[PDB]
Order: C-alpha cells, then sequence, then structure tokens
C-alpha cells in the first residue's frame, strides 16, 4: 500500500507526457496484495476509480502517440483459491464510494477545463602473380628470337596505391633463350584513380618491335582485397541504417547450402560476418547475418543480407535474401555486390 | 498600430466646431483601422462611442454621413441599441441626399427587431420598389441579412408582392432571382408556371442566367420534364452568346449518351472543348473531373486522344496540371504512353506549379483503378513511385497500401515482394505501423511461408525495439492460425529468437511469460480476440387490446395502398391484413403538415361485398412525419356467396390542432372538420396462399364435384388471352399450372389450371382453359374448397 | 450570392491589411493567419491562373505590390469571379490614377474601403465594372 500510495502521488505530480501499459502489467504480478486485503464489490470499485483515471485520461485525444493499447489481458487483468480470484475478476470484468470517486474523477476532462481557463619464336607469355601485397608481374619473354633482338621501350608510372616499380633494364631478345622478366609493383602507393584498374599499360614497339602490346588490364577485382572487420551490435544497427545506404544486389540462386556456400564466399572475399544469433542456420535458418569487413586502403563496408536458407521441403536452393552492400561510392558499391555476386557462385569465368 | 485608447481620449475632439472634414475623418479612420485590421471590445466603450459620434450630427457633411455607416455598418449581428438614429432615418427618407439613405437602411437589418419592424414598412413597400435603380438596390441587401433573422415579415405581401420584381436594368435583373433563390426554395409551382415567364422571356445579365441553370439543372436530374423543347430552346442559350460562362456551364452535366445522347451537342462540345484547351477557361479542368463526366464509350474514347495530349503536353498552368490527371485518367490510357510520362513526371512532379499535390489527387486516382491490382503496372508504379519519390510518396502510400486492402489484392506474392523490399530501402518507419497493423491480421491465408518468414525476420531486424515488436504482434494472428508448415516449428521459434535488452528483454519474456501463463491454443483464442409474414403482423397488431377479433394472419396485402395520395397533409399509406378470422386494416402515416396534428382520429370505413363490421379505430394523437396507429376492424364472413371482398369508404375525422413547431401548445380546444378518406378495396391475395396441390389430380377434379362455378364468353373483336391474363395471373395471384401457365411472345392454346388456399382456411381453386379456336371462347371453372371464392374468383379475376 | 468569404488584401508578407469576412463561420484571428498561412506561404506571391482550394475556389491575384485574395466556392464560375477581381484592380487604377502600390497601401486605407463596400457587401456582389462606380464616387 506504502508503493501504492507513493504511485498515486508521483503520478499527481507529474503529467506532461509518458506511456506504459506495460508498467500497469509490471507492478501488478500474477498476483499480490491490493486494498485491505480483500473489499469485494468496494474491491472493484478501487480498481475502477484508479484505473479509470488512468484510463478517463486515455480515453482523451492525441498529439505524437504514446502507445496504440493492446491491454486484451488489460481487461482479465483489471477482473481452488487461486481458481476462485480468477472466478472472481472474470465476474469483474465501500465499493459504491469508490465507484463515485471514479465518476467525480471522469483525464481528458479535466485537460479540456485547463485549456479553457488558459484561453613469334620469341614469345613472351606471362600472367600476374600477386604474391604477398605484391603484385608482381610474372613474364616471361622467351626469345626464341634468332637474337638478342633489339627491344623497345617500356614506361613508369604512378599507378594507384601502387606504383609499378621494376624493369629488368637490357632490351635484348637473346636468340631461342627464355627470359624471366620480372615488375615488382609497388603495393601500397600511386593514386591513379581508375578504378578496378583497367589502365592502360605500354609495352612498345620501340626496337626489334614495329608494335607490342598496349594493354588495359582487366583481372583487378575486389573481393579478396577487403579484409574482415568487426562492430557492437545496437550501434551497428544503427550504423548499418547510418552507413552509404545506397547500393544492394541480391542473393538468389546457387550449387550449395549457404553453410559450405556462406563459408566459401566469406573465404572468398576475405570477410566477415559479425555475429550469430542461434535461430539457427540449419532446422532452416530465418537468419540475416550481417557482414562487415576493412580493406588495404581502408573502406569499411557492411552488409545485412536477409537469406531462405537449404533444408528439404522447407527453405533455400536459392535464396531470394538480399545482399544490402553499403560502400560509399555506389559506383564501387554496387560493383563490390556484383563482385561478391561473381563470388556467390562457382562456374565458367 | 492599433490599440483604442488614443482615440477615446481623442473624442474630445467631438467638442470642436473647427474641424476639417479630412481631420476628424482620419481620426475616425482610426478607429476603424483597428477593428479593419481586428480589435475586440466592450459593449460600455462602444455605446460610448456612439454617443460620442452621435453627438456630432448638425451637418450634412457628406463625407461625415458615410463614415459613421461604416462605423455603424460595423456593428450589425452583434450591435447595441438601435433607436438612436431613427430620426436621422427619417431625416433621410424626407431628405433628398439620395444617395445616404440607401446605406443607413442597410445596416439595420441585421440588427433589427419586430416592433420596430412595423416602422418602415408602408413606405418601405414603397421603397423597395422606389425609383432609379440605384436606390433600389440599396433597399434590397438590407432585407437578406434580415431574413438571417426572419424576413417572412416581408414575406407575406408576395401574391402582390413579386410582381413588382419585373425589371429593366441587367444588373437588377440578375439580382431579383437570387431573393428568388430563396423564393424557389419557399416554392417549386411557382416556378413551373413561372418559368414559361423566365422561359417567356430572353434575359440580360449573364448573372441571371446562371441561378437558373442551377436551378433549371436541378430540375433536370429525375427530368425536368420534356426538356426537349426547353432543353432545346436553353441548349441554344446556354450555347452562344457574348457571355462565355453559360455555354460551359450547360456542358459539363449535359452529356447523356451511356447509349445516349451525342448528337449536337458532343460537336458544340467539341468547339468549346478545343475553344478553351489552352486555358480560356482554366475552368475546363475541373469538369473532367466529374462536371463533365467520362468513363467513354468504346469508338468515342479513340477520339479523346489530341486534346488530353495537348495538356499532357504543355504540362504548365495549375490549371493544366490539374487537367492533365483528370483526362489523361477519365479516358484512359495506354501503357506504353505512360511509359514517355514516367520520365515525363520525373522531372515534373516536384514543383512544375507545384505538381506534388495534383499529382497525389492524380495519384490517389492511380491507386483506386489500379489498387495493386494490374499489378505489373502496381509494380511498374511502385518501382517508380518509390524512385521519382522526393519523399512524398509516403502520403501516396497511406493511400495506395489501403487501395491494395480494398481489392484485397491477389498479386500480393509479388506484391508484397515489391513492397517489402522497396519499404526496406524505402524506408518510413510510420509507414511500418500502418502496414503491421494490416499484415498482422493477415497472415497465412496467404501463405509462402518461408518468405513471409524470410520477411519478417527482417523487418525485425532493423532496431528499435519498436520495430522489432511488430514482427511479434503480427504474428499472433498468424501463429495462432498456422500455415503450410508453421504449428510445430512456431512453437520451436519463439525459442529460438529471442532477446535482452531489459523491456526489450521482457518484451521477449513477457510475450513468453504471456505464453508461459496460457495453455498455448485457448492463449491464442482469447488474445487474437395461415401464420404468414402476416402472422407476424397479426401479434405485431395483437400489444392493442380493444379487439373484437382477429385471428391469425393468413396472408397479408397484396399492395398497400396510399391513402392520401403523394405528399399529402395527412399523407398516408395503408397495409391490409388478413387472417382467418378477421381482417385488421393497420394504417401507417405522417400526419404531414406541420400545420397540423390530427387528434381525435379515428377511421370510418363503409362496405358493399361482405364483411362484420365490429369498429373504427383510431390513433389518439398523430403529429408532423411520423407514423402512429389507427385502425379499422372486421370479422370475415367465408361461406357466403359475397363475403370478404370489399371496398370499403373512407372518411378521416379529427380534431385539428395548430402546431408552433417551435415549443407548440397542447390544448383540450380545437375544432374538427372532417376530410374525405380513401376507399380500400380488399383483395384476393391479401388472404391466400399460393400453391401447388396436394393432390392436384383428385383435387383438381375434386373441387369440381363440390364446387363449380361457371363463366362462358366468346370474343369476337380480339382473339388474345391476354387482356384476360393481366386481370387473371396479376388478381389472383396464384400459381399458372399443370405445367400450364407457359407462353413465349406468342402462342397457339392456354389453360392455367392455377393454385392458392383462402382464408378462413379453405382453398379457392381455378381452372381458366382458355380455348382459341381462333375466337377465344373459354371455360373459365371456379372451384373451390370455400363457398364465397367460386363466385369471387370469377370477379374478382377483374 | 451571399458568397465571399473573405475578401482580402493581403501583403505578401502573410500580412493581411485587408479583410473583411463577408462571410464567415470560422473565425480566430490566429486560425485566420494560419489559414492564410498554409496558403499564401505556399503560393508565395505566385498565384496561379485558376485555383482551387477547398474545392472551393480561391481567386487570388498578386500586383506588382500586394497580394490580393479572395475567397469564394468552385461551385461559380471564374469567368464572372474574375472579373470582380479584375474590377478590383483596374479602378482603383485609374481613379486614383494609380493602382495597389504598398506605398499607397501605407499612405491611406480608405479608399480601399470606399470602393470595397460599394462593390461587394457580404456573400453577394452587388456590383463588378468600375464606371457606374466611377461616376457614382466622387471622392
Amino acid at each position: 500500500e506504502d508503493i501504492q500510495s507513493v504511485m498515486t502521488e508521483v503520478r499527481r505530480s507529474l503529467g506532461e507526457i509518458p506511456i506504459v501499459e506495460s508498467e500497469i502489467k509490471k507492478e501488478a504480478g500474477e498476483l499480490k496484495p491490493e486494498e485491505e486485503i480483500t473489499v469485494g464489490p468496494v474491491q472493484k470499485l478501487v480498481t475502477e476509480m484508479g484505473t479509470y483515471a488512468t484510463q478517463s485520461a486515455l480515453s482523451s485525444s492525441r498529439p505524437t502517440k504514446k502507445e496504440e493499447d493492446r491491454p486484451p489481458l488489460r481487461g482479465f487483468l483489471l477482473d481452488v483459491a487461486a481458481s476462485l480470484a480468477t472466478t472472481l475478476t472474470k465476474i469483474a470484468l465501500f465499493v459504491a464510494e469508490a465507484m463515485l470517486l471514479m465518476a467525480t474523477i471522469l483525464d481528458v476532462d479535466r485537460i479540456s477545463l485547463c485549456l479553457k481557463v488558459l484561453s613469334d619464336p620469341v614469345y613472351a607469355e606471362a600472367y600476374v602473380h600477386v604474391n604477398q601485397y605484391d603484385i608482381v608481374l610474372d613474364v616471361l619473354v622467351v626469345n626464341q628470337t634468332s637474337d638478342t633482338l633489339q627491344n623497345c621501350t617500356l614506361e613508369l608510372a604512378t599507378l594507384g596505391d601502387l606504383k609499378l616499380v621494376e624493369k629488368p633494364s637490357p632490351l635484348t631478345l637473346a636468340p631461342h633463350d627464355f627470359a624471366n622478366i620480372k615488375a615488382n609493383v609497388k603495393v601500397a602507393s600511386t593514386e591513379n584513380g581508375i578504378i578496378f584498374g583497367n589502365i592502360v599499360y605500354d609495352v612498345s614497339g620501340a626496337a626489334s618491335d614495329r608494335n607490342c602490346v598496349v594493354l588495359s588490364d582487366i583481372h583487378i577485382d575486389i573481393m579478396d582485397y577487403i579484409q574482415p572487420a568487426t562492430c557492437t551490435d545496437a550501434e551497428f544497427r544503427q550504423m548499418w541504417a547510418e552507413f552509404e545506404w545506397e547500393n544492394k544486389v541480391t542473393v538468389n540462386t546457387n550449387m550449395t547450402d549457404l553453410n559450405d556456400y556462406l563459408q566459401h564466399i566469406l573465404k572468398s572475399t576475405n570477410m566477415k560476418c559479425l555475429t550469430p544469433e542461434k535461430a539457427l542456420s540449419g532446422y532452416c535458418g530465418f537468419m540475416a547475418a550481417n557482414l562487415y569487413a576493412r580493406s588495404i586502403f581502408g573502406e569499411d563496408a557492411l552488409a545485412n543480407v536477409s537469406i531462405e536458407k537449404p533444408v528439404h521441403q522447407g527453405p533455400d536452393a536459392a535464396v531470394t535474401g538480399h545482399i544490402r552492400i553499403r560502400a560509399k561510392s555506389q559506383g564501387m558499391a554496387l560493383s563490390l555486390g556484383d563482385k561478391i555476386n561473381l563470388s556467390q557462385k562457382k562456374t565458367s569465368l | 498600430h492599433l490599440e483604442k485608447s488614443a482615440v477615446l481620449q481623442e473624442a474630445r475632439v467631438f467638442n470642436e466646431t473647427p474641424i476639417n472634414p479630412r481631420k476628424c475623418a482620419h481620426i475616425l479612420t482610426k478607429i476603424l483601422y483597428l477593428i479593419n485590421q481586428g480589435e475586440h471590445l466592450g459593449t460600455t466603450e462602444a455605446t460610448e462611442a456612439f454617443f460620442a459620434m452621435t453627438k456630432l450630427f448638425q451637418s450634412n457633411d457628406p463625407t461625415l454621413r458615410r463614415m459613421c455607416y461604416l462605423t455603424i455598418k460595423e456593428m450589425s449581428c452583434i450591435a447595441e441599441d438601435v433607436i438612436i438614429v431613427t430620426s436621422s432615418l427619417t431625416k433621410d427618407m424626407t431628405g433628398k441626399e439620395d444617395n445616404y439613405r440607401g446605406p443607413a437602411v442597410r445596416a439595420l437589418c441585421q440588427i433589427t427587431d419586430s416592433t420596430m419592424l412595423q416602422a418602415v414598412e408602408r413606405y418601405m413597400k414603397q421603397a423597395i420598389v422606389d425609383k432609379v435603380p440605384s436606390v433600389s438596390s440599396s433597399a434590397l441587401v438590407s432585407s437578406l441579412h434580415l431574413l438571417k433573422c426572419s424576413f417572412d415579415v416581408v414575406k407575406r405581401w408576395v401574391n402582390e408582392a413579386q410582381e413588382a420584381a419585373s425589371s429593366d436594368n441587367i444588373m437588377v435583373q440578375y439580382h431579383a432571382l437570387g431573393l428568388l433563390y430563396h423564393v424557389r426554395k419557399n416554392d417549386r409551382l411557382a416556378v413551373s408556371k413561372m418559368i414559361s415567364k423566365f422561359t417567356r422571356h430572353g434575359l440580360k445579365s449573364p448573372f441571371a442566367y446562371c441561378m437558373m441553370i442551377r436551378v433549371a439543372s436541378k430540375q433536370l436530374e429525375e427530368e425536368d420534364g420534356s426538356r426537349d423543347s426547353p432543353l432545346f430552346d436553353f441548349i441554344e442559350s446556354c450555347l452562344r452568346n457574348k457571355h462565355e460562362m453559360v455555354v460551359y456551364e450547360a456542358a459539363s452535366a449535359i452529356v447523356n449518351l451511356p447509349g445516349c445522347s451525342a448528337k449536337e451537342l458532343a460537336p458544340a462540345v467539341s468547339v468549346l472543348q478545343l475553344f478553351c484547351s489552352s486555358p480560356k477557361a482554366a475552368l475546363r479542368y475541373a469538369a473532367v473531373r466529374t462536371l463533365n463526366k467520362v468513363a467513354m464509350k468504346h469508338p468515342s474514347a479513340v477520339t479523346a486522344c489530341n486534346l488530353d495530349l495537348e495538356n499532357l503536353v504543355t504540362d504548365s498552368n495549375r490549371s493544366i496540371a490539374t487537367l492533365a490527371i483528370t483526362t489523361l485518367l477519365k479516358t484512359g490510357s495506354e501503357s506504353s504512353i505512360d511509359r514517355l510520362m514516367k520520365q515525363i513526371s520525373s522531372f515534373m512532379s516536384e514543383i512544375s506549379d507545384e505538381f506534388k499535390v495534383v499529382v497525389v489527387q492524380a495519384i490517389s486516382a492511380l491507386c483506386q483503378k489500379y489498387p495493386r491490382k494490374h499489378a505489373v503496372l502496381m509494380n511498374f508504379l511502385f518501382t517508380m513511385l518509390r524512385e521519382e519519390g522526393g519523399f512524398e510518396y509516403k502520403r501516396a502510400i497511406v493511400d495506395c497500401i489501403i487501395s491494395i486492402i480494398e481489392e484485397n489484392s491477389e498479386s500480393k506474392e509479388t506484391g508484397l515482394s515489391h513492397l517489402c523490399e522497396f519499404i526496406e530501402d524505402c524506408e518510413f518507419t510510420v509507414l511500418a505501423t500502418r502496414i503491421l497493423h494490416l499484415l498482422g491480421q493477415e497472415g497465412p491465408k496467404t501463405n509462402n511461408p518461408s518468405k513471409y518468414i524470410r520477411f519478417i525476420y527482417n523487418r525485425v531486424v532493423l532496431e528499435h525495439e519498436e520495430v522489432r515488436a511488430g514482427a511479434v504482434s503480427a504474428l499472433a494472428k498468424f501463429g495462432a492460425q498456422n500455415e503450410e508448415m508453421l504449428p510445430s516449428i512456431l512453437v520451436l521459434l519463439k525459442r529460438c529468437v529471442m532477446d535482452d535488452d531489459n523491456e526489450v528483454r521482457d518484451r521477449a519474456t513477457f510475450y513468453l511469460n504471456v505464453l508461459e501463463q496460457k495453455q498455448k491454443a485457448l492463449n491464442a483464442g482469447y488474445i487474437l480476440n395461415a401464420a404468414t409474414r402476416q402472422e407476424i403482423f397479426q401479434e405485431q397488431l395483437a400489444a392493442v387490446p380493444e379487439f373484437q377479433g382477429l385471428g391469425p394472419l393468413f396472408k397479408s396485402s397484396p399492395e398497400p395502398v396510399a391513402l392520401t395520395e403523394s405528399e399529402t397533409e395527412y399523407v398516408i399509406r395503408c397495409t391490409k391484413h388478413t387472417f382467418s378470422d378477421h381482417l385488421v386494416f393497420q394504417f401507417d402515416c405522417t400526419n404531414t403538415l406541420n400545420d397540423q396534428t390530427l387528434e381525435n382520429v379515428t377511421v370510418q370505413m363503409e362496405p358493399t361485398e361482405a364483411y362484420e363490421v365490429l369498429s373504427y379505430v383510431p390513433a389518439r394523437s398523430l403529429p408532423y412525419n411520423q407514423p402512429g396507429t389507427c385502425y379499422t376492424l372486421v370479422a370475415l364472413p367465408t361461406e357466403d356467396p359475397t363475403a370478404v371482398a370489399c371496398t370499403f369508404s373512407c372518411v378521416m375525422k379529427f380534431t385539428v390542432k395548430d402546431c408552433d413547431p417551435n415549443t407548440g401548445e397542447i390544448d383540450e380546444e380545437g375544432y374538427e372538420d372532417e376530410y374525405v378518406l380513401e376507399d380500400l378495396e380488399v383483395t384476393v391475395a391479401d388472404h391466400i396462399q399460393k400453391v401447388m396441390k396436394v393432390n392436384f389430380e383428385a383435387a383438381w377434379d375434386e373441387v369440381g364435384d363440390e364446387f363449380e362455378k361457371e363463366e362462358t364468353f366468346t370474343l369476337s373483336t380480339i382473339k388474345t388471352l391476354e387482356e384476360a391474363v393481366g386481370n387473371i395471373v396479376k388478381f389472383l395471384g396464384m400459381h399458372p399450372c399443370e405445367r400450364s401457365d407457359k407462353v413465349p411472345e406468342n402462342k397457339n392454346t392456354h389453360t392455367l389450371l392455377l393454385a392458392g388456399v383462402f382464408r378462413g382456411g379453405h382453398d379457392i381453386l381455378v381452372r381458366s382453359r382458355l380455348l382459341l379456336l381462333d375466337t377465344v371462347t373459354m371455360q373459365v371453372t371456379a372451384r373451390s374448397s370455400e363457398e364465397l371464392p367460386v363466385d369471387i374468383i370469377l370477379a374478382s379475376v377483374g | 450570392l451571399y458568397t465571399v468569404k473573405a475578401i482580402l488584401i493581403l501583403d505578401n508578407d502573410g500580412d493581411r491589411l485587408f479583410a473583411k469576412y463577408y462571410d464567415d463561420t470560422y473565425p480566430s484571428v490566429k486560425e485566420q493567419k494560419a489559414f492564410e498561412k498554409n496558403i499564401f506561404n505556399k503560393t508565395h506571391r505566385t498565384d496561379s491562373e485558376i485555383a482551387l482550394l477547398e474545392g472551393l475556389t480561391v481567386v487570388y491575384k498578386s500586383s506588382i505590390d500586394l497580394y490580393f485574395y479572395v475567397i469564394g466556392s468552385s461551385y461559380e464560375n471564374e469567368l464572372m469571379l474574375m472579373a470582380v477581381l479584375n474590377c478590383l484592380f483596374d479602378s482603383l487604377s485609374q481613379m486614383l490614377r494609380k493602382n495597389v502600390e504598398k506605398r499607397a497601401l501605407l499612405e491611406n486605407m480608405e479608399g480601399l474601403f470606399l470602393a470595397v463596400d460599394e462593390i461587394v457587401d457580404g456573400g453577394v456582389i452587388l456590383e463588378s465594372d468600375p464606371q457606374q462606380v466611377v461616376h457614382r464616387v466622387a471622392l
């Protein structure tokens, strides 16, 4: 009763906004003491004035919502021993005095009143090896030439967060001879903003050579670059929403369950899914997986992909999950969604 | 700025005689300004002001005469005395400063009272009527506010009154008529003979025409009779002149064609449409929306494309922007063009006269013509909607979603698919609330569980205890129902997905706890949430106890009869009820005139073809527009030849009492007059249940056996049943039979061997062998299980 | 026809230096301002050829200094309605030899006032052409 009185007093003292039905529920408990220990109809009257007041106000009109009522139980809640009590409550769903008080209280009316008051042999073959940061150029120039045939010309350049940086000096195409020409590239510097690389490159026709290869690269992609990276979930969510929204791609379709499939993709991009809730990536799950990664030149990229997941006549051998990609530029970001899309499955490149 | 104070003090200026009209006028002006801008104040001060002002009035200082008018003018339905001038009004009245006179009267009239009303009157009469058009106008306006109050004082004068309204100035002529808006409010008949006056003369004021139109129109809806010539007459009249408004006015209503009028009218209209078609009358926009309605007829529609294309094209003129949406809509569109438009719209919608609002209206229409239906469009639209966006879609969404529900759309899988996805990355929490609520109900009646789950999880995914919360609540209707896999799992899931975060913890715990608390099946349930028709009338009648026999009702009336014709003061509709023993006529009504309440009411009936007359019953009191009951009662003789079909003669008696409806009086005195009471005729269908026989073969013959009367006619000028037919199916209300009913729009021979049972229990049976040789000669039999019916049928059928 | 909700001549600072609610049934100086605000703020010196707000005709105009408002119902044709609105600019212009200005407004109200009552009086337009007036008036 001390608590009850206090509550009433504080309530009176306040009035200026809030929301709780939930609170009501919170004080009550499964059972609890109320009144003397019982005052029956009068007690029904007791429930009626204290609750009615809360209600009277409730009945009144609104500005911003406070919470749309779902007090269905609210109704039982107001109205062998336990069984008897329950029955009494159902029926309901000193006493006279209480009722009168409630009527008097009946608080929209009060609010309204207040308002009123206010108012060639040489064959060169080459491929790229990227061996640890360093994208390194395997070149075979094989000069199966009939001599250290004269060779042309080559030019240096700033590159991206890399710069190409070596040339084996000579320019002979030694006869019938095979050579390893190495280009180190410098892998942390040279900005060139020609995205995805794909920048024109020259090997020149400048000496025992009339032509050569001028090439633009292709073969320079993302899935690799980014490393996994991590976050606190609440903050995350907040952030997730917050981030560069602007890219998404869809997951749907494969060859596997997202157990093996997910693992594969994860490893392929070298990137993070931040946290599980056991709900269950198994029986279905009906799991949305949140992924985060940070790269070599430091972009953080955020995902929520929400996905169906394999399992007999339950669901998942497609997805129809949406991969939501946030990366700062949409252009790389979406492209990433693609890139991953490439990554997603396993087929003839 | 404004403020009262300087002025009240400043009232001592009144004390000077050396003043300039200007000087004072300004001061006067200052007060008026505060007020024109707005002021509020005490009467006392106002009164004072009056006095103070009033005080000044030696002169005819003309200017002075006006200002006061204003001043006074300020006061009219919320005044302060009247009397003071009085003299001054009269002074004008004998006094030729014509000019002035008129303004003053005009103010008075909101302010008025009845005694004082008495005042003007002989003169007044003159005055309204008097001289130069100018003066007269001044007079008129004055009443109207008094009309607010009343005006009937005037009213009375009327047979005599109108005639002066006869006019010779256009402006005036127009004016006369509105007063006639209320005049015609008072009366319809009057118009009609009147119109022939309005109709009679060609008119002056375009303005005058207009009120008539509305009226004229108003009249037309159910039909304004044989508007053919009038309509026509009019039709020119609206149609051309030097004053545009009429043509248009006419145009918008008049279409008429779902397989209907389109004749001249479409061309004329076209002349107009086109003519308007660039903001002549920026009016044109509204019309297409309804005023001039469109939903077309098929070739007709194709023709429409060009005009809409001009607006569609132009993209300008607020009047234009609106026009684009209605025209396009009404006429409808091909898919293809939409496409072009989507881009156009892409730029347009934001502001292009502030396109968004017209568009939201347009959009509201879009949601309606396709509210999740042509879902492909809905999706195309959806993509586009979100896309073209701004943000302003959200508002639209409120409508759109609503539309989808209205259909209760079925390409939801897709529809939903777009919604779900987009909304996710088309944001706004608020939308979610609404949709949630709806979704909340819907669940497993539309399956696709994995997806739906798939979604649901996502919806929650978002933070907000609140966002999260909805997925659970929606779920309750859903869970409970379960779907293509759910109950087991349904049970498994709440477990699999669980949360802390205190009150968020609590939400999980509690729902659980709640769950914990009821047998989940129960849990779900609580939380989630003869002696005919006519016999009834025999009983309904029964609450009364003044009876002199009844019985149980057998059949009731084949037709209720209005016993007082159309819309009469004592409007009566009557219904007649038959029982095995008695017949009651219970009388349904609306003692019409508010003139009257009828009192001392009883109903006379006087009979020709038998009934024993027990009583005439009337209603004790009948006030206006309110059924009350009066009855008249008879006992029905059944075995006599000629004894239950009857016509009874009616006379209404009452003591007639006048009303005050405001607050009445009900007093013992008042005097009778009696008015004719309509006939009641009693039928052979108020009493009968039409049937099929218990034993036709036998019965058929049998009924002959005991019962049978005959009549023969030989038909020599007409060889058709049909006349006969009209009287027989319809009079008796029985079934034509022995598979001997049917006739197409012709037939060689016919028998109705026909059925039902008469009141008092026994039956009345008829065989009509109609025989065509090629004259008709025919055998009508009535056979009956009751004596009174055989004689009767032969008559009754007629 | 007892049809003027108000005729206001408004400043384009959302101010109103004239309003007569010829006819009225809603109130408050505030609400009047508020009502004003939504629409005025929105039209913001800009007007429209036509505008309907509330199913009601809004004929409003702008000058070169002032904003003219009339509120009426879209329930009575433009051409006439405008004609009165036209009448309002024009006569004032000729007679005075000058049309409306903010300046003009500031020096004296009265003339507007004088005119206004004459032309219209409540929800009934007694008149809509200048000339009659012009002779009639002689102030």
